[PDB]
């Protein structure tokens, strides 16, 4: 019940969902050959939610792989727990976005979406009544943010009554890995804003930054920022999977942190993250993961919570807490820093706790903050795209492949008044 | 600025042997009282005043400004057998008590063919509806889902829209009633809207005025708690309801003077995000039958109104 | 002949359900799995030979709360068509869980319930436990209100419904749905007993010792307050009190039927040694502005009545003698229109106490109910807290998203603010 697809989409979705598989399918004992050999039936009891029951007592995952070059389907499929997945929902074309966004939205998007949603109708049959979709995508190229953009659009299309999930990871300036992020991300933004419920604004320099410091490992891969983000994502939805004291699934979170229709892009963040050295010198308690997630060195995205206000912040724990502990500590939280919390919305907190731990950690925490410092990414971005856009640089490609200057002025002006609803709520 | 101005019309036979009483009180020319409580108007004309008065009250000054290259808009809204068949057009042909649209659409070119003959008022009139959050439009079956764009100079408008040119009043009507066939209505389920743009060409000054007009027939907001509606009848209350109280939330950040005003949150404020900002006067007409036995219902519709002052 | 149905919705009802008829399997000393190695038939019917089912329905559209009692240890107590479990949640929202999820479940419980009354001759009252910062707690309740109300209407509906606190809350849209379902709380119920986690949380903390409590701790006192009020039904007393000469003793007005709650003595073991807990300090306690169920001072209130529900080895010289000295006392000052406010109860049954429980086992008991003015004001802040959401339209295009109304909202501030109006006028 109230089961989930996972859509996937783009080299960089691809790693993340992979990374994500990889952490709730340890949670849940499914080895290699998607075969359960867990220990407690509390893990049984809703598989159904993500996984499907297949012959032979093999649970495979309700998720649709999209790209367009099959050697992330060749990483997919080599790399560690590749086989759990259903060679069927495969869907890979050959062109290559190459960070273009109408090639991913107008000429290949459009001409490849059709096995995808007919591979994610299939896929919503065979449950019984799902709650809601998860896109796993990139703002900074074309495939994953134009395939993912036309797709949500088809499903908003199809399925306009079910909550909405994207869990972009946003490009930010100062890790500039390619040259026309800001073109690909505000033509996408203008798409996420009327179509998604809720999106989680995780950026990499945050990441980086947590690895580098935080955690004071020295070489940070990809690996380990996916795994933060799979940390993250199944701290999410840990409420439907497992039972506990307060359950929050994701309609509770929505309308617990949406108050109003476009202001629904949260930064996450998780919490107890520890060093090697220092592991023994941390007690693992409610005040320690609560101090440890509202410091602005722990969040997941590139925007300061200091330079802005909060207006709703969910903190999802996990473990066999007292709920009095959980509450006085936020209560604490929002009357230390009253300055921060927005004050015509009383209570800023929404709380959420479950029993059943990640594999490996006494207790464990998540945070979804929807503060108003945001805008700042939407700011710096715009500065870049009118730095692009007044001299038409790098303008050709989208123009020649179906595109026109008025979409482009359209999404910026939809930014600047996603901005400004950000900024009069300060 | 938005001046809401309430009507209440007369009461009809249908219920006089009902039994019902009259429980729309007054006070001064601007307040009504209902269930012991004031709730406050511009203007709240009653069942004796014709459609003459209300006219020349609500939908003059909009027309006189319009025609000088302003923007004007017109909300009408009502509960079934509220009065807005009779207030919007009731009488076709009469001119003693018609509705309003016929009297702003004589107007128009009756003020056209008072002219200097140097001027080419070109007069363009669209026609859609607002159905399950999808645009359609009821001059056309196949532009079932169309969309908004906006201009160089932030203008939004439906990407399109089948527009169509007129030269008298008759094909007016006649279009209106081409685009009545095909709404959705089983009573109203669905958001209507009615634009005229009055393209005004001065030849010795070369220049160009175009002023837009909106006839906006919303549709019901309905309690489905109480009707026990199931099926589709449902998602159609839910999203007339949210369009609704955006609406609501909009004009009530207009009249505030709040420095930003969400037009995004809705498609119907999303298209009207220009005739409502500034220079543009905008009157909202509610329709209501005074009778007890609608008592409940239209209370909300006043409650309506009073989103838009306060 | 005597009954009393049980309906628990939300996750609050459930697992304040799961700790009642643990308490009540404890007390007649009914194993888990129905089987019991006169009485029981307040709260159990008798399945032929050999088992012992309960007169209550689980209500919850969470199926996870649901499948934890399922496959919990009192599986076999429950039969699955009790366990009605829907699909998808109201997620915190009034309107989902009162008519767009709920008209798919509620056939299913009111025939159960046509079912279960059916099987008795002598209902007394139904019990309906919700908290009203969840959607289907507020939502749900109302519409089974309405529909029983329709059905029933001459039966003493009650509801022990848990309260959001101003400060120690959990939720942001609380207040809403709080508003919203006080309309069918005072039109259809009869009376309810309101609750507070804070005050459950200080009482903890204060007396019994706990720097840590979780919800099973309030869930154990307030299955203890509940068998306080049904002992009288249960088990014979010296001096009984039905439901109704409660009612009758407890509500003076049809509209003032909010009566907060208090329970004493609650103490640890180690603590129980060194305090004699005789009634007259128990009878003290109670009075005490910092053991009561909800956050309300009653030193600024006055009392209009109050039922003191003594349990265990009591007689009534001393009971006299406390309420002489409480009589006595200024600070528990008493309106002037009701000379005598008080309806004593002596039962014989002490309280037990359950295997791994963090009371004592006591022989005295009482469960004060005392119906002031003083509770208004958590109305009036959360009145506060409301009109912060409601001016600037915080979350109201979820609801209105699902049927609800701006009126709606209008309507129950009025008639919240139409109801503190009144307990303010009948203090004086
Ligand atoms: N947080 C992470 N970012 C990644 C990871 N792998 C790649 N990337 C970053 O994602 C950004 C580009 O996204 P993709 O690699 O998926 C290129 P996309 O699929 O969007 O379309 P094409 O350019 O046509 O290939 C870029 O900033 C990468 O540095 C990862 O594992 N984690
Ligand atoms: N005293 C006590 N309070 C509880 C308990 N469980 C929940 N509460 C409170 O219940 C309130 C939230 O309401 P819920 O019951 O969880 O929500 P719901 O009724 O299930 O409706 P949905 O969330 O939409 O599924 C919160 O204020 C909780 O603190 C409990 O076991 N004991
Ligand atoms: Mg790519
Ligand atoms: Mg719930």
């Amino acid at each position: 019940m109230r089961e989930i697809v996972h859509i996937q989409a783009g080299q960089c979705g691809n790693q993340i969902g992979a990374k994500f598989w990889e952490v709730i399918s340890d949670e849940h004992g499914i080895d290699p050959t998607g075969s359960y050999h867990g220990d407690s039936d509390l893990q049984l009891e809703r598989i159904n939610v993500y996984y499907n029951e297949a012959a032979g007592n093999k649970y495979v995952p309700r998720a649709i792989l999209v790209d367009l070059e099959p050697g992330t389907m060749d990483s997919v499929r080599s790399g560690p727990f590749g086989q759990i997945f259903r060679p069927d929902n495969f869907v890979f074309g050959q062109s290559g976005a190459g960070n273009n966004w109408a090639k991913g939205h107008y000429t290949e998007g459009a001409e490849l979406v059709d096995s995808v949603l007919d591979v994610v109708r299939k896929e919503s049959e065979s449950c019984d009544c799902l709650q809601g979709f998860q896109l796993t995508h990139s703002l900074g190229g074309g495939t994953g943010s134009g395939m993912g953009t036309l797709l949500i659009s088809k499903i908003r299309e199809e399925y306009p009554d079910r909550i909405m999930n994207t869990f972009s990871v946003v490009p930010s300036p100062k890790v500039s890995d390619t040259v026309v992020e800001p073109y690909n991300a505000t033509l996408s933004v203008h798409q996420l804003v009327e179509n998604t419920d809720e999106t989680y604004c995780i950026d990499n320099e945050a990441l980086y930054d947590i690895c580098f410091r935080t955690l004071k490992l020295t070489t940070p891969t990809y690996g380990d920022l996916n795994h933060l983000v799979s940390a993250t994502m199944s701290g999410v939805t840990t409420c439907l999977r497992f039972p506990g004291q307060l359950n929050a699934d994701l309609r509770k979170l929505a309308v617990n942190m949406v108050p109003f229709p476009r202001l629904h892009f949260f930064m996450p963040g998780f919490a107890p993250l520890t060093s090697r050295g220092s592991q023994q010198y941390r007690a693992l308690t409610v005040p320690e993961l609560t101090q440890q997630m509202f410091d602005a060195k722990n969040m997941m995205a590139a925007c300061d919570p200091r330079h802005g206000r909060y207006l709703t912040v969910a903190a999802v724990f996990r473990g066999r807490m007292s709920m009095k502990e959980v509450d006085e500590q936020m209560l604490n939280v929002q009357n230390k820093n009253s300055s921060y919390f927005v004050e015509w919305i009383p209570n800023n907190v929404k709380t959420a706790v479950c029993d059943i731990p990640p594999r490996g950690l006494k207790m464990s925490a998540t945070f979804i903050g929807n503060s108003t410092a945001i805008q700042e990414l939407f700011k710096r971005i715009s500065e870049q795209f009118t730095a692009m856009f007044r001299r038409k640089a790098f303008l050709h490609w989208y123009t020649g492949e179906g595109m026109d200057e008025m979409e482009f002025t359209e999404a910026e002006s939809n930014m600047n008044d996603l901005v400004s609803e950000y900024q009069q709520y300060q | 600025n938005i001046k809401v101005m309430c009507r209440f019309r007369p009461l009809n036979e249908s219920e006089v042997n009902r039994g019902d009483k009259y429980i729309a009180k007054f006070q001064g020319e601007d307040t009504v009282v209902i269930a012991s409580k004031p709730y406050a108007f511009d203007r709240v004309f009653q069942s004796s005043t014709s459609q003459e008065q209300v006219y020349n009250d609500a939908a003059k000054k909009i027309v006189k400004d319009v025609l000088e290259g302003y923007n004007g808009t017109i909300f009408a809204y009502g509960q079934t057998s509220s009065g807005k068949t009779h207030t919007m057009e009731g009488k076709l042909h009469d001119p003693e008590g018609m509705g309003i649209i016929p009297r702003i659409v004589q107007d128009i070119f009756n003020y056209i063919y008072s002219m200097d003959e140097n001027l080419e008022f070109h007069i363009k009139v669209s026609y859609f509806e607002i159905y399950l959050d999808k645009i359609r439009d009821l001059l056309d079956v196949s532009k079932t889902n169309l969309s908004v764009h906006e201009d160089k100079n932030r203008v939004p408008y439906v990407k399109g829209a089948t527009e169509r040119f007129v030269s008298s009043p008759d094909e007016v009507m006649d279009t209106i009633d081409e685009g009545k066939s095909n709404r959705h209505v089983a009573s109203s389920r669905s958001h209507s809207i009615f634009l005229i743009n009055v393209k005004q060409e001065n030849t010795q000054t070369e220049q160009k005025l175009s002023g837009k007009l909106y006839l906006v027939d919303l549709a019901g907001s309905e309690k489905v708690s109480k009707t026990g509606a199931e099926g589709a009848v449902l998602d159609e209350a839910k999203n007339i309801n949210k369009s609704l109280s955006a609406l609501g939330n909009v004009i009530s950040a207009l009249a505030e003077g709040s420095t930003y005003v969400p037009y995004r949150d809705s498609k119907m404020t999303r298209i009207l995000q220009d005739s409502l900002g500034g220079n543009a006067r905008t009157t909202i007409v509610i329709c209501c039958s005074p009778s007890s036995y609608n008592e409940s219902e239209t209370k909300s519709t006043l409650l309506f109104g009073q989103r838009a002052k306060t | 002949m005597r009954e009393c149905i049980s309906i628990h919705v939300g996750q609050a009802g459930v697992q304040i359900g799961n700790a009642c008829w643990e308490l009540y399997c404890l007390e007649h000393g009914i194993q888990p799995d129905g089987q019991m190695p006169d009485s029981f038939n307040t709260f159990f019917s008798e399945t032929g030979a050999g088992k012992h089912v309960p007169r209550a329905v689980f209500v919850d559209l969470e199926p996870t709360v649901i499948d934890e009692v399922r496959t919990g240890t009192y599986r076999q107590l429950f039969h699955p068509e009790q366990l009605i479990t829907g699909k998808e949640d109201a997620a915190n929202n009034y309107a989902r869980g009162h008519y767009t999820i709920g008209k798919e479940i509620i056939d299913l419980v009111l025939d159960r319930i046509r079912k279960l009354a059916d099987q008795c001759t002598g209902l007394q009252g139904f019990l309906v436990f919700h908290s009203f910062g969840g959607g289907t707690g507020s939502g749900f309740t109302s519409l089974l209100m309405e529909r029983l109300s329709v059905d029933y209407g001459k039966k003493s509906k009650l509801e022990f419904s848990i309260y959001p606190a101003p400060q120690v809350s959990t939720a942001v849209v609380e207040p809403y749905n709080s508003i919203l379902t006080t309309h069918t709380t005072l039109e259809h119920s009869d009376c309810a007993f309101m609750v507070d986690n804070e005050a459950i949380y200080d009482i903890c903390r204060r007396n019994l010792d706990i720097e840590r409590p979780t919800y099973t701790n309030l869930n154990r006192l307030i299955s203890q307050i509940v068998s306080s009020i049904t002992a009288s039904l249960r088990f014979d007393g010296a001096l009984n009190v039905d439901l109704t000469e409660f009612q009758t003793n407890l509500v003076p007005y049809p509209r003032i039927h909010f009566p907060l709650a208090t329970y004493a003595p609650v103490i640890s073991a180690e603590k129980a040694y060194h305090e004699q807990l005789s009634v007259a300090e128990i009878t003290n306690a109670c009075f005490e502005p910092a053991n009561q169920m909800v956050k309300c001072d009653p030193r600024h209130g006055k009392y209009m009545a109050c039922c003191l529900l003594y349990r265990g080895d009591v007689v009534p010289k001393d009971v006299n003698a406390a309420i002489a000295t409480i009589k006595t006392k200024r600070s528990i000052q008493f309106v002037d229109w009701c000379p005598t406010g008080f309806k004593v109860g002596i039962n014989y049954q002490p309280p037990t106490v359950v295997p791994g429980g963090d009371l004592a086992k006591v022989q005295r008991a009482v469960c004060m109910l005392s119906n002031t003015t003083a509770i208004a004001e958590a109305w009036a802040r959360l009145d506060h807290k409301f009109d912060l959401m409601y001016a600037k339209r915080a979350f109201v295009h979820w609801y209105v998203g699902e049927g609800m109304e701006e009126g709606e909202f209008s309507e129950a501030r009025e008639d919240m603010a139409a109801l503190e109006k009144d307990y303010e006028e009948v203090g004086v």
